[PDB]
């Protein structure tokens, strides 16, 4: 019943810059049995789905890249467990195409990943966006960002403090960025830090000049109310 | 939209006190260095003596 349309699916979006209108359909036609979950073949399909569908978010056309970041989204809300092989790959995927010029893939891109942040392990997010929030450039770095306060807003007092050391010297970093959204992204995930471990964040931020600290417990005063 | 402006104005209103403290921490640093420029030739001029 399925397996009919899969193999429909694999050899259409294996036909890179070619046949958007055929491509179109067989994504909108997976992600609508994903939505429905209808799919009862993921259990012998989503590897090869998963890559094929990676592989299209490097297509020529943009509305296809997009579309493609739709149903990743989809995929990722109604299959997350499927994921932890492919986590680190898919985030790297998600963030790339933040810096895509054509905003509609950019939209898209946002979409997925807010929803990536939920649907991967917590402590393995973390430790692959350090790197990437430190090195990387605008704005997958503010992506990640975000991210990374999403992941924080969902853990507990002994795993954020086990993951201190690798995610505070981005912050502090980034605080100091060029960009006023990178320095925002990095006061707003500094409140969720907070929002955890408390007054503990204190002695990681004894860096930070006075009316950075000023700024900071200005918005965390603002959350917790 | 509103919030990029807010956080960017409270940036601004606080940007003099920003350089001072920014100037003070370099200022800092360099009190330190000399601190121990000190205190490695007072070792040396120690051990000169005798
Ligand atoms: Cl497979």
């Amino acid at each position: 019943d399925h397996s009919d349309l899969v193999a429909e699916l694999l050899k259409e979006l294996s036909n890179h810059n070619e046949r958007v209108e055929e491509r179109k359909i067989a994504l909108y036609e997976l992600m609508k049995l994903t939505q429905e979950e209808s799919f009862s073949v993921w259990d012998e399909h989503f590897k090869t789905i998963l890559l094929l569908l990676l592989e299209t978010l490097g297509d020529k056309e943009p509305t296809i890249r997009a579309l493609a970041l739709k149903v990743l989204r989809e995929i990722l809300r109604h299959q997350p467990a499927r994921f932890k092989n492919y986590a680190e790959l898919t985030v790297m995927k998600t963030l790339e195409a933040h810096k895509d010029p054509h905003k509609e893939v950019v939209r898209s891109a946002e979409e997925a990943a807010s929803v990536l942040a939920t649907s991967i392990s917590p402590e393995q997010c973390i430790k692959v966006l350090c790197p990437i929030i430190q090195t990387a450039d605008y704005p997958i770095n503010l992506a990640a960002i975000k991210m990374q306060t999403k992941v924080i807003e969902r853990v507990s007092k002994e795993t954020l403090n086990l993951l201190l050391p690798e995610i505070m010297p981005g912050l502090i970093q980034g605080y100091d960025n060029s960009e006023s959204s990178v320095r925002k992204a990095c006061v707003f995930c500094l409140v969720a830090v907070h929002a955890v471990i408390g007054d503990e964040l204190k002695p990681h931020l004894s860096q930070l000049t006075g009316s950075k600290m000023k700024l900071l417990n200005l918005y965390i005063k603002r959350a917790q109310t | 939209h509103f919030e990029d402006l807010e956080f960017q104005q409270l940036e601004h209103e606080s940007r003099l006190d920003e350089e001072k403290e920014n100037l003070t921490q370099q200022l800092l640093r360099e009190v330190a260095e000399y601190q121990r420029n000190i205190v490695s030739r007072k070792e040396k001029i120690s051990a000169l003596k005798k």
